[PDB]
């Protein structure tokens, strides 16, 4: 039982991801969207929060033929803290 | 609990969303900025956060790191341990950290708590 669900990369550039997880039934405030190289993973990230009402991103300026571990969180105005269970995802280039 | 108490130093923000700090190290901070706040995915874990570009909206650009206390010393998941985060903190204004996400980690001035 992760939130949000069925994370995926979309579409993909050597330098870009397109990343889509489920818009729910039950809806969040917000969404962190949080990566980095595996490898220095879960050490060092970089990341950024998008609104409740999105379920889609994009994370650019990465570099090609370089494995990519992806987390995604989801979180309420009214905590601090995320939520647990995020859903994460490996991808190449 | 388990590791010396840094929530006096003038570099820890406690509570700081990522894009709180990311809005702190950009409306004040210059390269190599950086700041130590808790962890939202880890409760009672820290947060080091460093600028590490200019650019990328008007914002800049943030790379974060773990800290790891383990048996009585900190850690960024690796190398070097430390009785105390401000050792850490010196060691890294000295050392780099880490090469990673196109951009070459090491610390520079502290952002304080206003």
């Amino acid at each position: 039982s992760s939130v949000p669900t069925k994370l995926e990369v979309v579409a993909a550039t050597p330098t870009s991801l397109l990343i889509s997880w489920d818009a729910p039934a039950v809806t969040v405030d917000y969404y962190v969207i949080t990566y980095g190289e595996t490898g220095y993973w879960p050490y060092y990230w970089q990341e950024f929060e998008v609104p409740g009402s999105k379920s889609t991103a994009t994370i650019s300026g990465l570099k090609p033929g370089v494995d990519y571990t992806i987390t995604v969180y989801a979180g309420s105005y009214d905590s601090y803290y995320y939520y647990g269970s995020p859903i994460s995802i490996n991808y190449r280039t | 609990l388990n590791c010396a108490d840094p929530t006096s130093e003038r570099w820890f923000h406690g509570h700081l969303s990522g894009k709180e700090a990311e809005k702190l190290l950009t409306e004040k901070g210059k390269h190599g900025s950086f700041l130590v706040r808790e962890s939202q995915s880890h409760p009672g874990d820290f947060v080091l956060s460093v600028r590490t570009g200019d650019d990328k909206d008007g914002k800049s650009k943030v790379t974060h790191v773990m800290i790891r206390c383990q048996e009585l010393k900190y850690d960024v998941g690796g190398g070097e341990r430390f009785d105390s985060l401000t050792d850490l903190v010196e060691h890294y204004k000295k050392n780099p950290m880490v090469e990673t996400l196109g951009t070459v980690l090491q610390l520079k001035q502290p952002l304080n708590k206003e």
